[PDB]
RNA sequence: CUUGAGUCUCGUAGAGGGGGGUAGAAUUCCAGGUGUAGCGGUGAAAUGCGUAGAGAUCUGGAGGAAUACCGGUGGCGAAGGCGGCCCCCUGGACGAAGACUGACGCUCAGGUGCGAAAGCGUGGGGAGCAAACAGGAUUAGAUACCCUGGUAGUCCACGCCGUAAACGAUGUCGACUUGGAGGUUGUGCCCUUGAGGCGUGGCUUCCGGAGCUAACGCGUUAAGUCGACCGCCUGGGGAGUAC
């Protein structure tokens, strides 16, 4: 349908779970992938390699849309994220920027209490 | 105690210290830590840490010898983060996560 | 606290003269004062205690002076008491 | 290392936007005297300076917003 | 009357009433011993940070020895008045008449 | 008599206190939008939860709660303690300089207060959190720890309560005696002068001499030397108990 050119997509670095969603430039996410939800659980959706091969569920939305540009962001700092965003320049999509963008409160939320041995 | 069990919950500790707090960063990058290996009783830990500094030895030596030096403020750092009698000894290796 | 214009003032009639400030009358007088100003404060701020610990801090002091005046000259003290209408 | 004595403002006017954005990261987060060494009263006097400014919308609390 | 310095923004947009409700509200410096030792207006300058979803704010300064009453009814109506946008009230140690960051630009 | 004590004037720093404001993240919720097949959980599942469209993203709102960086031996304090910004109120500290008062002092039984958290009371309030209790994951004591929930509580206001390894496990004050390195905050001088050079105050820290200590150590911020007052103990258990 309609073309946009700039890609911007939003991931989820979280420990355990590892999620990237296509976006499109003005907000309105259009389309998703989900490493847990190619069947990968636990340790297996939480693997670094399943964040990598998330990859190809992202694509096939940019590819609908045709998208290019590379305007990503990172929330959570997933094991291995760095491998992650290699495997998205091997993809060899142009890249014009990525976001680490951990989002840091001011302690105003009470923080659970911790689990232990 | 069971090693491989605790392993899980001590990777998100290492990884919070690790991103917030440093100001002697020569990786100054997202270095991820891909696993540990504490030994029984937890005496020794091995972080396997992979740096987003272009996955080259030249970069990631200068995080590793930076993640040694300041090992003992660390140990504090998450000795005091765990409520740990055992302050995990601190080791770091460049993971070939890419093959 | 206090205005030094009002210092001033309670210098030139309690002190005999505006260098005599350490006379035992010059000092009741200045503390009765600042007891007034924190009473003040008080009538709305109870839970300030921690300003209240200073309150004890001074309403002492001239007791012990008083008491030292009234060892003194009684003469003054009696006058005093009444001049500043304290212990009445 | 006597840098704001070399400036000589025993006083820092908090306007100075210019000073401020260089002890300001590219966050927003204050850089400390660990390494611009800096005397703490001017440390302690920009710290409460930039939240003031902050308010006023003259320094950003952090580029996401 | 005791020093202040005085900043805050009328929406961008609410610009004519800006210049008169200064002297508008110098009616209480002026008309209750206020001795304003400096004023500025800077005019619409970006917000660094967005306030209520608003840019450009009208930037406007004071300096004033002033009584302890005045402010507050000086604040109470920026706090009841809706044209300001943001507001700030800030003692000084002694006046201040000296070219300020803002117009020392000029 | 004036150095002890204390006042005045000049400052000066400080998460000191009380009040009232206010900001921005965050989290939850709610709103929408686009957008779904899950989601989150574990060691794995369970548990949870999704086509009502969740999960994600923006946009918005609501609520409550707390104030990242700065920020630390760094201060503030009798101590418990104090950490967003503003204003109101208010305690104390300190320097300098001069004057004033003139022993006006210290300690304190009894005394009166002060007072971490939980708890009790009333009424509040309700983010998030989390005893209790609750669902899934069990038998060396599983009675579980783990995950999933979750009330009180957690906040307010006023009340009670009066204990904490409330710990420097070091009472209060004063005096005297080798060092060095810090920090902090005053302030004098002398350099233009930062810096620099002389200082000289306060507070704080680490070594450390002598000395002292069973040893450990302590060490001008003495556990050295002394003084004054107070407080306390007299093998351990029973026992801070019966009453
Ligand atoms: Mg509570
Ligand atoms: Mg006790
Ligand atoms: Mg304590």
């Amino acid at each position: 349908r309609k073309q946009v050119s700039d890609g911007v997509a939003h991931i989820h670095a979280s420990f355990n779970n590892t999620i990237v969603t296509i976006t499109d430039r003005q907000g309105n996410a259009l389309g998703w992938a989900t490493a847990g939800g190619s069947g990968f659980r636990g340790s297996r959706k939480s693997t670094p390699f399943a964040a990598q091969v998330a990859a190809e569920r992202c694509a096939d939305a940019v590819k609908e849309y045709g998208i290019k540009n590379l305007e990503v962001m990172v929330k959570g700092p997933g094991p291995g994220r760095e491998s992650t965003i290699r495997a998205l320049n091997a993809a060899g999509f142009r890249i014009t920027n990525i976001t680490d963008v951990t989002p840091i409160p001011h302690n105003g939320c009470r923080p659970p209490k911790k689990r232990r041995v | 105690g069971r090693p491989q069990r605790v392993a899980q919950e001590m990777q998100k500790e290492i990884a919070l210290i690790l991103q917030r707090e440093i100001k002697d960063p020569r990786l100054g990058m997202m270095t991820t830590v891909s696993g540990v290996e504490m030994s029984r009783d937890l005496a020794y830990a091995k972080v396997y840490v992979t740096f987003l500094n272009d996955k080259d030895e030249d970069a990631v030596k200068a995080g590793i010898k930076a993640l040694q030096e300041a090992s003992g403020f660390i140990r504090s750092l998450l000795g005091k983060a765990m409520r740990l009698r055992i302050v995990p000894e601190l080791t770091f290796f460049y993971d070939n996560s890419l093959v | 606290s206090l205005s030094t214009e009002a210092t001033a003032k309670i210098v030139s009639e309690f002190g005999r003269d505006a260098n005599d400030t350490g006379s035992t009358e010059v000092q009741v007088a200045l503390l009765t004062a600042q007891i007034n100003h924190l009473q003040g404060h008080f009538a709305e701020h109870k839970k300030d205690h921690h300003s209240r610990r200073g309150l004890l801090r001074m309403v002492s002091q001239r007791r012990k002076l008083l008491d030292y005046l009234k060892r003194k000259d009684v003469a003054r003290y009696t006058q005093l008491i009444e001049r500043l209408g304290l212990r009445r | 290392f006597c840098r704001f004595t070399a400036e000589g403002v025993q006083e820092i006017d908090y306007k100075d936007i210019a000073t401020l954005k260089n002890y300001i990261t590219e966050s927003g987060k204050i850089v400390p005297s660990r390494i611009t060494g800096t005397r703490a009263k001017y440390q302690r006097q920009l710290a409460r300076a930039i939240k003031r400014a902050r308010y006023l919308s003259l320094l950003p609390y952090t580029d996401r917003h | 009357m005791r020093h202040y310095e005085i900043v805050f923004m009328v929406h961008p947009d609410q610009s004519e009433q800006v210049p008169g409700m200064i002297e508008r509200y110098t009616a209480a410096i002026t008309g209750a011993e206020g001795k304003i030792h400096r004023l500025e207006d800077w005019g619409r300058r970006q917000l660094a940070y967005p306030i209520n979803k608003l840019h450009k704010a009208h930037y406007v300064l004071m300096n004033v020895e002033a009584p302890q009453e005045v402010i507050d009814e000086l604040e109470t109506t920026f706090r009841f008045n809706d044209a300001v946008i943001r507001s700030m009230v800030m003692r000084t140690k002694h006046a201040v008449t000296e070219a300020s960051p803002m117009v020392k630009a000029k």
